């Protein structure tokens, strides 16, 4: 089959700046004879399935905004983004309809960079429902923040934790370019009631020193 | 205004069989080739099988020839993928992509234009586990539902039946060390509206018929 690789596997890029994305194909892609290159340029936004945005290595398709162009041809192949906007955070793809199968490349990961923006935290006890099961999941979230880098540390009566959280981050926002990320510690029912103070500290660039949210029980 | 709407997927044991259904709408469907095209959690985007218009011709990566059978209903607008004697390496997300131009030979080989939103298809030897959805208890407050214990991907969370859409962030589903999914799905909203807005979140895991309304209130 014919390879696709794409270079960078990701990248971040300033709002309003330029981001640049190759894909290079393992044979020409270029047929002489009629003056065309069988490649094309997807656009996947998060949830969403893949767009085309660029067919014949350069030709925009309808609807795709101007800031959109595609170059190269044979080998070589370029994806450019001027004046980056919020909404164009997404993977982007190349694909060769030269012979079957056709090919795609592995994917580009776009992320949009934006000004500092410190989170809201909060904390969430576990509900007395689960605490009949036999476990206890505490939940810190931490909302609408950039950038992604955030440092979330679990204390139980002051006590450092290690090993017994987990952490899941959302995708970049398509409209402000922030993400959130959500911390769960889960403990035992018996290990959650023999402390009291359950405490959740959050470093990060946007906060001139590390913010605490806490409960009791 | 095209539309491709996929169904079907689900957990399938090893050697099992699956068959996915794709709706079209918008646009004459029998003069349009349509492919499938799956995407694993590791690997890219791998076209799987593409069908003309009619019907009379087909196409088939090496890794599904013999245990993948593509087939259109012109009538009904749909378009199938029947697969049998699946392999844990089958597990992707899997696509219905239109012909844009029309009816590209062999089979597949264009651009597509448009994919449909895409169905999962997970092949294991686990068995499914339905969610445990426990509250998240709260001048902007936050709340949500903790989505624990399922297997396997995907769930959906709406709120309030799909009243409350502003401010939703569901996380990704992590993998816990026991082999099962846990997620949250969190809003916030005014403090003013906590004692008299209801707030329930609709879980739903299609892989086990569980459909579950969590009344998220504060403590
Ligand atoms: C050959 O075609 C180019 C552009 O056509 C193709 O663009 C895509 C369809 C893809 O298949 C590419 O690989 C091809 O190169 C012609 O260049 C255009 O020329 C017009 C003026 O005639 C100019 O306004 C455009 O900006 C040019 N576009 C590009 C991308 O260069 C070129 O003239 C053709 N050469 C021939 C027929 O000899």
């Amino acid at each position: 089959d014919i390879v696709m690789t794409q270079s960078p596997d990701s990248l971040a890029v300033s709002l309003g700046e330029r981001a640049t994305i190759n894909c290079k194909s393992s044979q020409s892609v270029f047929f002489s004879s009629n003056n065309r290159t069988y490649f094309a340029w997807y656009q996947q936004k998060p949830g969403q399935p893949p767009k085309v945005l660029i067919s014949w290595a350069s030709t925009r398709e309808s609807g795709v905004p101007d800031r959109f162009s595609g170059s190269g041809s044979g080998t070589d192949f370029t994806l450019t983004i001027n004046s980056l906007q919020a909404e164009d955070v997404a993977v982007y793809f190349c694909q060769q309809y030269y012979s079957s199968p056709i090919t795609f490349g592995q994917g580009t990961r776009l992320e949009i960079k934006r000004t500092v923006a410190a989170p809201s935290v909060f904390i969430f006890p576990p509900s007395d429902e689960q605490l009949k099961s036999g476990t206890a999941s505490v939940v810190c979230l931490l909302n609408n923040f950039y950038p992604r880098e955030a440092k979330v540390q679990w204390k139980v009566d002051n006590a450092l934790q290690s090993g017994n959280s987990q952490e899941s981050v959302t995708e970049q926002d398509s409209k402000d370019s922030t993400y959130s990320l959500s911390s769960t510690l889960t403990l035992s029912k018996a290990d959650y009631e023999k402390h009291k103070v359950y405490a959740c500290e959050v470093t990060h660039q946007g906060l001139s020193s590390p913010v605490t949210k806490s409960f009791n029980r | 205004e095209v539309q491709l709407l996929e169904s079907g997927g689900g957990l399938v044991q090893p050697g099992g069989s699956l068959r996915l259904s794709c709706g079209a709408s918008g646009f004459i469907f029998g003069h349009y080739a349509m492919s499938w095209v799956r995407q694993a959690p590791q690997k890219g985007l791998e076209w799987v099988s593409g069908i003309s218009g009619g019907g009379e011709s087909t196409n088939y990566a090496d890794s599904v020839k013999g245990r993948f059978t593509i087939s259109r209903d012109n009538s009904r607008n749909t378009v199938y993928l029947q697969m049998n004697s699946l392999r844990a390496e089958d597990t992707a997300i899997y696509y219905c992509a239109k012909d844009p131009g029309g009816d590209s030979s062999p089979a597949g080989r264009t651009w597509f234009d448009p994919w449909g939103q895409g169905t999962l298809v997970t092949v294991s030897s686990a068995s499914t586990k339905g969610p445990s959805v426990f509250p998240l208890a709260p001048g902007t407050a936050a709340l949500g539902c903790l989505v624990k214990d399922y297997f396997p991907e995907p769930v959906t969370v709406s709120w309030n039946s799909g009243a409350l859409t502003s401010g939703v962030h569901t996380f990704p589903a992590v993998l816990q060390s026991s082999g099962l999914y846990s997620l949250s799905s969190v809003v916030t909203v005014p403090s003013s509206s906590l004692g008299t807005q209801t707030y329930i979140c609709n879980v739903n895991h299609k892989p086990s018929n569980t459909k579950v309304d969590k009344k998220v209130e504060p403590k």
